């Protein structure tokens, strides 16, 4: 695992993205690196000792949906430094900046079936004062909980699920 | 137990006091486990030294603060955990329950108890990281502890808010001489901690039911981390007992405590030390292995009456509180000039040192006289005792050596044949039996008699007969003056009279 | 003592058998704040013994 | 189903990487098909997302990545009960010895919690071997723990063959007997001894050899623990041998080396004390039954102060000293009276008898100790009249406490004796108080009984 | 020896405790997932929101 | 207003985040609010990207990560001058007797360099101390070092009272005390036996005892230095007691230790003999004024060739020994005419 | 997995332009400094034994010339 | 180790089973020698502590015996033989008991060698005694003696 | 490599070499900056092999013969520091000289208890 070397270059390329207000495409940029990263025979590329250059021309090549300023340079010094199968994190690390200055949280929430969009407005508007962002529900239908719902703002989390109240009640006992 | 209704309404009554609504917490996951540490991901609010609690209702302490992750040590069984299990952050630096209610029960490190005998009712928590009373807080130690041994009690005075090292090769008497302390202080104002670290479960079941026996664990807790207990539970377990016994200084009250083993401690902080990858020192212990021992000794200190009444916000005016520590350190081969020894021997304030080739002789308790002091010294001691015991020391220190060049001179000079005499018998005097402390005038009126020469015709042997027919019959007839000894402690030539009429008594009408 | 309480228990866990019906109705009830459907019985009694 | 795959291989140590969702737990054994051969892997930490880090039990040649691994949601598992007595088996419970399947009817896991303070028995019942110098000078009680400490080539391996075969044929109890670290050619010779000794119908032997992988020759004393623990849960006594304690903490440090932890005092492992807890605190006695245990704790270059005699001294209750020096006299066995010692002998457990007929012999030996230099300087005649009987009565003593063993036999060729304590005493009480001042000193060396002695003077 | 038996006492007490326990909230379990409805659900849900 | 965030917590070890451009320098002090406490931490080193590493003055539990840190654009400083007599403070100059508060006029950073070539008195002289053992078999330069090797029961601190007196009646000068890594018993006691004979008047005292973080003992004995400086800076001559050199050299290492620098020749820093000759090259006198300087040491196993003592004998200038015998024969001061030692 | 003195703006730098070397190899900045050692980023002119000039009056000695990083004292 | 447990006796029937019949009877066997040097003496190495702690045995080859003329400067008493006499013809195994307890009184009387003359003739018999046999030991190079 | 040439023209040869540590001592200085973890005392991993090379190729053959002295400084006069202990073994006739005989001022300051020849 490498968040702590993605870290920098995301970073980097965050700080420039907003330099050049292009946010939205340095995002879907990143995103093809990073599937790019996956296949099979180009993984079997990125652990072949060649020479940091002509394996970043080697990458290059098969991204040429990427501007000057991103590919040919970003591609290129994480190249030098090998850390090309950092993409896949680089591209998350990105995001959570994004969300951070917008103002934005990626609220969870399970359930044992779908919510009325009345209880979820109220969710999001409750959510949305527990909190200090513009919240972006997304449902989860796990059948575990059987009765009521969790919600998970990140490390913060709230558990009103039956199961949750059943088995600390077992505790309880 | 046949109504069956006490165990429906005890279910009753917990169901009933169920409460349903439930409230936010911080959360993580384990992504590694290993050897007892765990790394932790996510958790932002995770505070150095917090408690982190894992499934199963036992804890972990968060020790490394990493950019992405949080290391911590696992207290207890660690194996059944996994990567990909939750932990939750309690908002607690590491707490330990104190206060009277705990007073005479068995518990480790967590405070959770291990007696069975239920739950604890402590008042309020303790942190078990605290910092000691400082330069102007504090107060000269001049008030005794007595530990029931004619040996220490006499040539090694311990005073109230004293550090005294008891330290010594393997099975030299360590233990004994510790709970034998511990016991004597049944029927004292003292409140006995014992902390056994790393101890081996039979030796705590033995302890236990001594202390139980000759009736002083009410008045003592008991902290347990035996040997098989995680590193983690054996090196933060004497901060416990510390805390546990702070809570009784800080109201101004007397305790004393024993660290079994801080050797071991040691031992199971290297462990946790090179398990988290932290740079070796002069024998592989970390660093900071002195800063271990030492922030932990300095806790044991006499605090004075307005620190002991700014603390307790005005509920407690003229006492002064204490806390007195008897380390306990095991050398190999008696190099005291080894790492650990010669650190905690650099904190403390004197040492019992006990010598393994006296101990195999018969001379129980084995103290070294010389090599042994207390630099406290005479201000805590007692006036009668102090008076008696001025030159023993000295004599017997002078006595061993003349002893050893007695054995290359054969027919030697009849002055010195005196001096190896009767530091031949004082050396005989100064032990006694396993589980028998001694009150201060029963010791006092044995070393007047040691002193003033009522020994040298009994000089020849069966002196320990006389020693125990002596005791019976002062018991018997001067019960008044024991009295007067054990109240005041006092000494004025009128007792030296008394004394005098009792010995002159014994010898001429007594058998032994 | 070991015989006396031997038996005392092996009387209990008959008693305990009949109350365990009320108890895991009363755990149910308390959990969720529309209380629990009767004559729903014949599954609690699959589980009570 | 399998759904591990190997990812690396570097000596002993095997990296395995699962799904996400099914990582194995620390210590869960895992199994894969080395070829044609079934080898199965501890699980020693959980390292990173979804790998992890492993020991291999049998020989790590010919393994490749990629190869699937399986994970058996259990610990290394093993078979317990009668079923295993009279047979050899390896760490795995798996038999070495080709009389076919152990036929077992139950299987437990070999690691597991030792007992809390609360469930031990406080017990002092003496064990009494057949060997006079160890019944007199270190008497240990059930549930205790003994060491044989010396150097190399003493006696440990046939003291502690003398006790196995005293105690089940004297006394009919069952006996363990955990080779960890073996010496093949010693091994060998064990079985042989114990098969033709009719012993071995009450001796369940687990070997782990010197030719194995450094953890599956530190598995083997839990194994052993583990078959012990078995037989206390059915209310025996049973006694259990380790033959050396030198040699597991070797494997650890071995084990830790590997992992790449990081090394301690002498490059001992960090866990060096921890793991001497959890293996020596599983060894008590407890209300329903004890295992009492007996430990070959050899010393390296003859000091007690390095750490691995230095931390099992913490957990013994006797310990008995051999010496090369009293063996190349040619007394067996060659115990230092004077250097061994217990916890149990004081009068308030032994009686005032004993204890007083060992305190007089360590005095009548020390006393000819400080004789014999004046006897080589002046020459014996010079010696005071009660001297040269105190020299002569310590020579007789010196000559008494040695003992032909059962076992010794193939070595000397004399069949071996076994002395009850009550005899043993009586001797030595004997002796010391001069009723045999008359026999030669020759009538009681390689004696049994003080019978023996007068009978063989009668002889000579 | 009293002492000891009424450590036993609450030895057996408790595990009978323990067992009743586990079988009444496992009983609770499949008494809340047979006995629910989605009024009761949403009602739930409305509680929490 | 607050600009860095803690990055990191390990030990005493905390890691604070800067902007890229506002990245403190090495020595100066930052602080932070661990809950209602505030915390001062010392930069220590200056990795990349904004991230700096320092050492806690003070207890590290309770931090989070994410904390805001303030950045004094300055290095600890602490209070100089006559309003600290008979006082007793802490690393941070702050008073830990209760006697209320410090009116310094002035405070002064801790770190400095010594005395420039031109700035040495380019004379030598000797410093009468009027106990006539000291004065005939081990004279003090006015200006140098010296060491105390007694034990304890010796007398040494009714030594370090006698000299505390002399320096500032018979001489003009004053005193500070900076006891380093010892016991608070001993400092306690100490604080009594001087204001029952009327020179706590005439001393200046500062304690980092054995129970304080590393930092604590560490930095304890520049500040009291730069209280010494201070008064040198007035004219007068001055007296500096360090009551163990070798907790500082010890403290040293536990810190080095922390950051994670590789183990000297016996486990020591490998920044010893610099991190000696720091503090010892600020004791010299000047053509303005002089410090002196007495010095308990400590010889680990009584060996006088490991890297400790080695390293501190380069500096002393004389060397005075306590012996038991002498004092046996009640003869005080307990001073060893044979073995102590001037040059 | 470590990081090595690459760091967010310099990554920003050369996210500008990859041939940053279109600037002065007569200089660089510091990146750390740590008990008189100190790294330094940039200076490819830099030759090993050099006396470089940083800011007031002082000198440091380029003891290394590593793959994107001056080493001095 | 599992170069050195290699080195076996082996019984009829694995040498028959191995080789598919053709022998019978007989047993088959791997003596191996190692050899180890060791600084100044020093036992407590790594790799001498391990091979120590793996063989049956050991012959300790010390230069202060050699120095002085005893070649081979075999070091008895420190140096131990776990087999014994089960590898000795019965003529050899009933003579070695004597040169064993002779060198063992000797050790122990050696100390008294540097004041001989103060010494009793019952002592001094066995002194000079000891040093005879530590004589008659020594032996040239490529004549091995039946 | 001159003394192999002539080696091999039938010639017999004599090599001097006036301090054979110091080609190890080089080795060591280089070693750590090649990236090979350190050794026993610091030394290369390679310590034995890159003496044995050399060594190993001074020597006679049936075509001709170089006769050679070596010297071989022992550092901290520790005969058993690796270097010393290694180099051993490659010699026929190896004298030892000792600082204790040559402060008596008795040279040539030959041990002769520890010198030794095939
Ligand atoms: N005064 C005494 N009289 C008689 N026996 C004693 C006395 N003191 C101790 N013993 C006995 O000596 C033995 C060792 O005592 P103890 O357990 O205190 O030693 P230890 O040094 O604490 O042991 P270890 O160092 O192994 O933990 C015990 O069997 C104890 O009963
Ligand atoms: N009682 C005895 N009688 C005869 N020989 C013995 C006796 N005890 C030990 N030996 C000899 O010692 C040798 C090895 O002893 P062993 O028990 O293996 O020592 P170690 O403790 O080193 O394992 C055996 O070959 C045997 O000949
Ligand atoms: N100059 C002196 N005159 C008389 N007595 C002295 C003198 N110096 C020391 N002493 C005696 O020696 C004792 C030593 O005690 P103390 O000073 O506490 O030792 P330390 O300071 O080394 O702990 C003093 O209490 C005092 O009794
Ligand atoms: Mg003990
Ligand atoms: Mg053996």
């Amino acid at each position: 695992e490498f968040i702590t070397v993605a870290r920098p270059y995301a970073k980097a390329a965050f700080d420039f993205a907003v330099e050049h207000q292009s946010v939205e495409r340095w995002q879907d940029m990143l995103a093809f690196a990073a599937e790019v990263t996956k296949n099979e025979q180009m993984a079997e590329l990125l652990s072949g000792a060649l020479a940091p250059e002509t394996l970043a021309e080697s990458f290059i090549a098969v991204a040429g949906e990427q501007l000057d300023e991103n590919g040919q340079n970003l591609i290129r010094v994480m190249a030098e430094n090998g850390r090309l199968n950092a993409l896949p994190d680089v591209l998350e690390q990105f995001i959570h900046l994004r969300a951070v200055s917008e103002a934005t949280a990626e609220v969870d929430v399970i359930s044992a079936a779908a919510l009325s969009e009345q209880q979820l407005a109220k969710i999001s508007a409750a959510m949305e004062k527990r909190l200090s962002r513009k919240v972006k529900l997304n449902a989860k239908i796990d059948k575990s909980v059987m009765a009521g719902v969790i919600i998970r703002a990140g490390d913060m989390v709230i558990d009103g699920s039956v199961r949750g109240r059943l088995e600390r009640l077992a505790d309880v006992l | 137990q046949l109504n069956s209704t006490e165990i429906s309404e005890l279910i009753k009554q917990r169901i009933a006091q169920f409460n349903v609504v439930s409230e936010a917490h911080n959360e993580g996951t384990i992504v590694s486990v290993s050897d007892g540490v765990i790394r932790i991901h996510g958790l932002a609010d995770a505070m150095q030294g917090e408690m982190i609690s894992l499934p199963g209702n036992r804890y972990a302490i968060a020790l490394n603060l990493e950019r992405d992750s949080v290391g911590a040590v696992v207290m207890g069984p660690y194996a059944d955990l996994a990567e990909g299990m939750k932990v939750k952050a309690t908002g607690r630096i590491l707490e330990v329950p104190v206060g009277r209610g705990l007073l005479g029960r068995v518990v480790n490190t967590l405070g959770a108890p291990i007696d069975g005998k239920g739950p604890l009712d402590h008042d309020g928590f303790s942190a078990v990281e605290a910092i000691a009373p400082g330069v102007i807080e504090r107060q000269s130690v001049d008030q005794p502890v007595q530990t029931g041994y004619k040996a220490v009690d006499s040539m090694i005075p311990i005073g109230r808010g004293q550090r005294e090292l008891i330290i010594g090769d393997r099975q030299t008497g360590k233990t004994a001489l510790a709970i034998d302390a511990i016991i004597n202080q049944r029927d004292s104002g003292i409140k006995a901690i014992y902390v056994a670290i790393g101890q081996k479960a039979s030796t705590i079941s033995n302890v236990v039911r001594k202390l139980e026996e000759h009736g002083a664990l009410a008045n003592t807790i008991v902290v347990v981390a035996t040997a098989s207990e995680s590193a983690a539970l054996q090196y933060l377990a004497p901060y416990a007992g510390a805390a546990m016994g702070e809570y009784f200084r800080d109201r101004g009250e007397d305790a004393l405590i024993i660290y079994d083993d801080l050797s071991k401690q040691a031992v199971a902080y290297r462990q946790i030390s090179l398990l988290l990858r932290r740079p070796p020192g002069r024998e592989a212990f970390p660093g900071d292995v002195f800063y271990l021992h030492s922030r932990l000794l300095e806790r044991a200190a006499r605090v004075n009456a307005e620190y002991v009444e700014a603390f307790t916000k005005g509920e407690v005016k003229g006492k002064t509180g204490s806390l007195t520590a008897l380390p306990i350190i095991e050398t190999q081969a008696g190099d005291v000039s080894a790492f650990v020894p010669t650190n905690v021997i650099s904190i403390t304030d004197g040492q019992i040192f006990l010598e393994t080739n006296l101990f195999n002789a018969g001379i129980r308790p084995a103290v070294n006289p010389g090599i042994s002091v207390s630099r406290v010294g005479g201000a805590a001691q007692t006036k009668i005792m102090k008076k008696l015991s001025g030159g023993i020391r000295t004599a017997l220190a002078q006595y061993r050596e003349l002893a050893a060049f007695s054995q290359f001179a054969s027919d030697l000079d009849d002055a010195t044949r005196k001096q190896l005499d009767h530091g031949q018998k004082v050396t005989e005097l100064l032990k006694q039996k396993q589980y028998a402390p001694m009150s201060v005038a029963q010791q006092s009126l044995v070393l007047f008699a040691a002193e003033r020469g009522y020994l040298a015709d009994v000089e020849l042997s069966k002196i320990g007969s006389f020693e125990a027919a002596l005791l019976a019959y002062v018991d018997r007839d001067h019960a008044p003056l024991m009295q007067e000894i054990n109240q005041t402690g006092g000494y004025n030539d009128e007792i030296e009279g008394k004394l005098k009429g009792i010995l002159d008594s014994f010898k001429a009408t007594q058998s032994w | 003592a070991q015989a006396e309480i031997e038996a005392e228990r092996k009387r209990a866990r008959e008693e305990l058998r009949k109350q365990v019906a009320i108890l895991a109705v009363a755990g149910a009830e308390k959990i969720i704040e529309r209380s629990v459907d009767e004559a729903a019985n014949s599954d609690i009694v699959d589980k009570l013994v | 189903m399998a759904t591990g795959k190997i990812v690396q291989v570097i000596g002993a140590v095997v990296d395995v990487e699962f799904p996400q969702d099914a990582v194995p737990r620390v210590y869960d054994a895992l199994e894969v098909q080395n070829g044609n051969e079934r080898l199965v892997l501890e699980v020693q930490q959980q390292l990173g997302g979804g790998i992890v880090r492993t020991i291999a039990m049998g020989s790590s040649d010919g393994l490749r990545r990629g190869l699937d691994v399986k994970d058996l949601e259990h610990p290394i598992e093993v078979p317990v009960g009668k079923a295993t007595l009279g047979r050899i088996m390896n760490v795995l419970g798996e038999p070495v010895d080709m009389k076919g399947e152990i036929g077992e009817e139950e299987r437990w896991a070999i690691h597991r919690a030792a007992p809390s303070y609360e469930e031990l028995s406080n017990s002092q019942e003496l064990l009494e071997t057949g060997i006079k110098v160890i019944d007199l000078m270190a008497p240990f009680a059930k549930g205790g723990k003994v060491g044989l400490f010396g150097g190399a080539g003493v006696g440990k391996t046939v003291n502690m063959m003398e006790l196995i075969r005293n105690i089940a044929i004297e006394h009919s109890g069952y006996s363990v007997f955990a080779g960890v670290g073996e010496r093949t050619r010693e091994g060998n010779d064990f079985y042989h001894e114990m098969t033709d000794s009719n012993v071995i119908d009450k001796v369940s032997l687990v070997y782990g050899q010197m030719n194995e992988p450094p953890g599956n020759r530190l598995r083997v004393a839990l194994t052993g623990l583990t078959m012990a623990e078995k037989f206390r849960d059915e209310g025996r006594d049973v006694l259990l041998f380790v033959d050396n304690i030198y040699r597991y903490t070797l494997a650890g440090t071995e084990v830790s080396a590997l992992l790449g932890r990081m090394p301690s005092a002498v490059g001992y492992q960090p866990t060096l004390a921890e793991e001497m807890g959890v293996l020596q605190e599983r060894i008590t006695s407890t209300k329903t039954g004890s295992i009492t245990s007996v430990q070959a704790v050899y010393v390296p270059a003859d000091d007690l102060t390095d750490p691995s005699p230095a931390t099992t001294f913490a957990h013994l209750d006797a310990t008995v000293v051999l010496s090369r020096q009293i063996a190349s006299l040619g007394i067996y066995p060659a115990v230092d009276p004077l250097d061994s010692t217990s916890r149990q002998l004081d009068p308030l457990v032994v009686g005032q008898e004993h204890y007083d007929t060992a305190r007089g012999v360590q005095s009548i030996l020390q006393r000819y100790q400080e004789l014999k230099d004046i006897i080589a300087i002046l020459g014996m005649d010079e010696l005071s009249e009660e001297d040269k009987l105190v020299v002569a009565r310590a020579r007789k003593i010196q000559r008494f406490l040695s003992q032909p063993f059962f076992v010794a036999e193939v070595f000397t060729g004399s069949p071996g004796k076994y002395v009850s304590l009550k005899d043993t005493i009586r001797g030595f009480k004997g002796i010391m108080e001069g009723e045999y001042d008359h026999l030669p000193e020759q009538a009681f060396y390689m004696v049994g009984s003080i019978e023996e002695a007068v009978e063989k003077a009668k002889k000579l």
